[PDB]
């Protein structure tokens, strides 16, 4: 009852227009800082409790930048483009060692957005979806962020079917990448864990702050 | 604890 | 255009009527057999490929599993009712060291489906959803199977709003418990490779031939 | 291999 598709829009467009992993690392710092603005940018986040602002990004940071990223690399033939203005090939990825998870993003999330056209309403919603996650814990109010979640995937099915009325399975079909997400987000997340272990791999600040406990 | 992101958040 | 609800309900009906880990486990292979036949049982699936058939399943068994438990065990209080008629209290779980997991199951899934009241049709749908998984590696046909999914995720809305009409969220808000059920799967995933690691734990044939690579 | 799995779906 106050969830328009239009705002969500608005977010998506105000903050976007050697070896392989560094340059991934240090796109994710420089759009961990974005995707704050991005938050802040989204009906209603700014006015749940700071305590709880946190939590969200917190929990959904790297699910939010890796659709980010995904959508905006539909256009690349097999690779993905950075913030930073970098492009990912897929052989430079297998070439470093992490070929496996790479192709994972490209198979699960790119193609799939690019087959069936995804837009950026379509993205903005399902990353505000992501967003408002009431699953989170330590939520001092689960139950608002739940009331927000069916807000924004109300208005998506009221978008889809208006837009795209000759495909009626289009809205689960969005909803249904989000377990993809999911996954990879959480393989992503080893990833870091390790590279951060290892020692090799410079971590900036913003980047290494989220890999802090819990 | 988390600085930076409470830093963004307030500003 | 070929996907009843009825089928999927029977599919349900037709399969079901000291450390709690060991018993957890002896659980789960009890199931698998039982799994097989469900699967059979589910419209189209025994007309796929082998092959595929059995990458469906060693792809989808853990998060096929815990949702049918997790499902059976909305009428307890504070934990889970195993196949073998056994109780799992969330304080047993947690003096066994696996407090964690055993709570993001009761909150993220057995609250959530009581809730919301799902019904066995309802379940039976979405652990078709789960089963048709088009992201599965190694599908010979993965459009057929990304068919199968859809006309599975048709018949569900259809079945919702038609016997929840007040409630036009609701197909939403059932797809919406994947992403959980997928992080919780692969979480119970690595505690089971970790038992078998220890050596300590008795793990079933048909358990230990999931756990096979890849 | 999956021995078991096979055997079942077979039958
Ligand atoms: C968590 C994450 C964030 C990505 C941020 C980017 C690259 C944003 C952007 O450029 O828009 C993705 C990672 C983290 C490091 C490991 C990794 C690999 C190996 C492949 C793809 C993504 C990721
Ligand atoms: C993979 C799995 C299968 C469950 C099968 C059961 C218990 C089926 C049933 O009883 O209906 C769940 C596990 C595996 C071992 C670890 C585990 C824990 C620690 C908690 C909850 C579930 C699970």
């Amino acid at each position: 009852e106050d969830m328009p598709v239009e705002r969500i829009l608005e977010a998506e467009l105000a903050v976007e227009p050697n070896d392989p992993v560094t340059n991934i690392c240090q796109a994710a710092d420089k759009q961990l800082f974005t995707l704050v603005e991005w938050a802040k940018r989204i009906p209603h986040f700014s006015e749940l409790p700071l305590d709880d602002q946190v939590i969200l990004l917190r929990a959904g940071w790297n699910e939010l930048l890796i659709a980010s990223f995904s959508h905006r690399s539909i256009a690349v033939k097999d690779g993905i483009l950075l913030a930073t203005g970098l492009h990912v090939h897929r052989n430079s990825a297998h070439s470093a060692g992490v070929g496996a998870i790479f192709d994972r993003v490209l198979t699960e999330l790119v193609s799939k957005m690019r087959d069936m056209q995804m837009d950026k309403t379509e993205l903005g919603c399902l990353r505000a979806i992501v967003l408002f996650n009431p699953d989170s814990k330590g939520l001092s109010n689960p139950a608002e962020v739940e009331a927000l979640r069916e807000k924004v995937y109300a208005s998506l099915e009221a978008y889809c079917k208006h837009k795209y009325p000759e495909q009626p399975g289009r809205f689960a079909k969005l909803l249904l990448r989000l377990p993809a997400l999911r996954s990879i987000g959480l393989k992503c997340l080893e990833h870091l864990f390790f590279f951060k272990l290892i020692g090799d791999t410079p971590i900036d600040t913003f980047l290494m702050e989220m890999l802090e406990a819990p | 604890k988390h600085k930076i992101l409470h830093r963004l958040l307030q500003d």
